[PDB]
């Protein structure tokens, strides 16, 4: 009886913590999704050691690409780094879907 | 280019100044301090030996 | 530096009529002409003027310009003269002559220190350029920083001039001792790395160089031991992702890592954090890797010393309890109990009493975790805990708040019930 | 969307594939915690804390199961002795 | 453009090499300087 009571108390405490643990994990679903997306993007990309800035070439909406300056400025201000990345478009034979 | 190339060249120049000069001068100062302190300790040991010889004399 | 160049341009763009001032008796006619020549030494060397080539004549113009201490006039004169002297054609050997001659150094003193902030910033290049008592005198509790910073900002409006002056003072050991005598060094330590600023990287790097220089000097080492928020500055640098500033801070910490049991323990707390940051954030500089290895070695050395404290029950003796690494290890916990058991578990009895009633909530949870680990490692620990009745209090705390302490208390109750269960 | 130049060059350690492997370990821990929560039925640095909490819950469950087994053994002994 | 960045990297490498050479030279010179200082101190002791 004593062992059963102790086990029941332990299980109750575990569940009481596990409710908030599950809520945190539910948030952690989106958190891990974002982290994995960032990691995959970094792995796909190839950084430039000479410029000390990661080199990124991707298929973006050329018309909508004008707004990339907003995201770049937001990243620069949040990071507060004085160094500012430059975004450019390079003409090529390959057709972006 | 235009503002972008100006920003890039300014970033390169600022890198050359800050990142290169800071590590270089810090290494120089620290190495000079460590070397002169260690050799001053060696000179102090030699001076202690010379003082022992002078005491014997 | 970009700020110094911008301040020099802000002074050189505006013109000042030297002839009108000479006619108005503000400056001597020859003196005003020499000031104008020092300002336009770039064009004079472009014209291959004899004065520009002549180091002494250029030195004479520099001294005449430095004699005046007005904000705008001396600002323009000093900025343009320094810009020209930077160029090889203008005032090349004049810098060496000025360094050799004490008269030129004395003349820049008036333009520096008590003068306009723009004038101080413009003459700061020549002043910092070593190639004396007055230079040592120029450092105080307020010094020229109060004018250089946003306070009395004027045209230059740059605290970075004050930061560069501090770095130059740190360069010279005599100037380092003089600045150590001056107040505000410890206060500057709290704000070594600017948390969020446009010039945060520059200010942080300059302060990191100053910290490395202080680590080089023994009296500065004592001042750092007496400095305020130095650990806070280290933690801020750890928060910062500026790899250059991070490497500089790591080098400064490595140079400043003394035996210092307390500072060593604090670093060991950051040393695992430093290793974690190095693993998570890869640093290009190999110096960063060397500093990380040194920090790991220092953490190991601190753990070696901390092991003796854990066995001797230093936390119990001091009255404050924290989660001991030896407590988390069943073998180390058993060894610590045996050291206590050498006195018939007297230190273990004190630990059990602290578990029953502790100074801080963290102390109670740490004591409960240590008791659970010891009970698992040694049957006598569970019996001692039950006799002290701290087991019931821990079990009650398990249903209480502090969910981390609640989990630790649940672990302790499980450890007790393992023996209790048939 | 950037092309996978680094992966094509080398899948092993790529450019930041060490960070990718760390994120993969974190995601595996998150998946294990999510599976445990789904079994539990809960509503579903930080990764280390989540792993520690999951390990604590698993340890509590295992201790409870061991205590239940011990209670069953003691009930067996009690029943046998009472019958005797 | 990119060649400017390459020249920047080359200049940074040159600065690093200069710093290393300066550290080595400073150590080498400090050795002889402190040896001479110790000799002078021994001379005053002899006096």
């Amino acid at each position: 009886s004593e062992l059963k009571t102790t086990l029941d108390a332990g299980l109750l405490h575990r569940g009481n913590l596990l409710q908030t643990i599950g809520d945190q994990f539910e948030q952690w679903n989106l958190l891990v999704k974002r982290e994995k997306s960032i990691y995959h993007t970094l792995n796909m990309l190839s950084l430039d050691v000479t410029k000390k800035c990661l080199v990124g070439e991707g298929w973006s909406p050329v018309f909508a690409t004008k707004q990339i300056q907003d995201a770049l400025e937001r990243a620069a201000f949040d990071s507060n780094s004085q160094v500012g990345a430059i975004f450019q478009v390079l003409h090529t034979k390959e057709s972006p879907p | 280019n235009d503002a972008d190339v100006s920003k890039q060249i300014q970033q390169m120049v600022r890198f050359i100044r800050q990142e290169a000069e800071e590590k270089a001068n810090e290494i120089s100062v620290s190495a000079e301090e460590e070397f002169n302190i260690e050799k001053l300790q060696l000179v102090e040991a030699e001076k202690k030996k010379i003082r022992q010889e002078y005491e014997r004399k | 530096m970009d700020h110094a160049e911008l301040t020099t341009e802000q002074v050189l763009k505006r013109d000042i009529p030297w002839e009108t001032y000479m006619t108005t008796k503000l400056i001597s006619g020859t003196g005003l002409q020499l000031l104008r020549r020092y300002d336009n030494r770039s064009e004079s060397h472009r014209a291959q003027l004899l004065d520009d080539d002549g180091p002494s004549y250029v030195r004479v113009f520099v001294s005449i310009l430095r004699d005046i201490y007005k904000e705008e006039t001396v600002e323009y004169v000093l900025a343009l003269i320094d810009e020209m002297l930077t160029a090889n054609p203008k005032r090349a050997r004049l810098f060496h002559d000025k360094s050799l001659a004490s008269e030129d150094t004395y003349e820049p003193f008036l333009r520096l220190l008590w003068k306009g902030n723009w004038f101080i910033q413009e003459k700061s290049c020549k002043i910092l350029a070593s190639i004396t008592t007055i230079d040592d005198v120029l450092k105080l509790l307020v010094e020229w920083l109060c004018a250089q910073l946003k306070k009395p900002s004027h045209p230059s409006r740059g605290v970075p001039v004050a930061i560069n002056c501090l770095a130059a003072l740190l360069k010279e050991p005599m100037v380092r001792s003089s600045f150590v005598q001056a107040d505000g060094v410890k206060l500057l330590t709290p704000l070594i790395s600017p948390a969020s600023t446009q010039q945060s990287i520059q200010l942080l790097y300059e302060t990191c160089l100053c910290v490395w220089l202080l680590s080089y000097y023994e009296p500065a080492v004592e001042y750092l031991a007496t400095t305020r928020t130095l650990p806070r500055l280290i933690d801020v640098v750890k928060s910062s992702t500026k790899e250059k500033v991070v490497r500089v801070v790591v080098l400064i910490l490595r140079n400043l890592l003394p035996k210092g049991n307390f500072a060593a323990q604090m670093i060991d707390l950051g040393l695992p954090q430093v290793v974690q940051s190095l693993k998570a954030q890869a640093w290009s500089d190999e110096d960063l890797l060397e500093g990380l290895n040194q920090l790991e070695e220092g953490l190991k050395d601190n753990i070696k010393r901390l092991s003796s404290f854990d066995k001797y029950k230093q936390e119990v003796l001091l009255g404050h309890l924290d989660w001991s690494p030896m407590h988390k290890d069943p073998l180390f916990w058993r060894d610590n109990i045996t050291n206590f058991e050498e006195n018939d578990f007297q230190i273990l009895r004190v630990l059990l009493t602290i578990l029953d009633t502790s100074s801080d909530p963290r102390a109670l949870a740490v004591a409960c975790f240590d008791l659970s680990q010891f009970i698992q490692y040694h049957p006598a620990g569970r019996v001692i805990v039950t006799d002290l009745k701290a087991k019931e209090r821990v079990m009650k705390l398990m249903n209480h708040e502090n969910t981390e302490v609640t989990k630790s208390a649940l672990l302790c109750i499980q450890r007790l019930f393992l023996g209790a269960k048939y | 969307q950037f092309k996978d130049l680094n992966s094509e060059k080398s899948p092993f350690q790529r450019t930041y594939a060490a960070q990718i492997k760390k994120c993969a370990e974190m995601a595996r821990k998150l998946r294990f915690f999510k599976e445990q929560m789904l079994k539990a039925g809960i509503l579903s640095d930080l990764e280390v804390k989540l792993g520690d909490l999951e390990a604590e819950l698993v340890e509590i469950n295992a201790n409870g199961d061991k205590l239940q087994r011990a209670h069953s053994e003691l009930v067996e002994y009690k029943l046998v002795l009472q019958k005797a | 453009g990119i060649q400017q960045l390459l020249a920047a990297e080359q200049e940074a490498q040159h600065i690093v090499a200069a710093a290393r050479n300066a550290k080595m030279a400073r150590l080498r010179q400090a050795k002889e300087e402190a040896e001479r200082e110790i000799a002078e101190h021994r001379a005053q002791v002899e006096r």
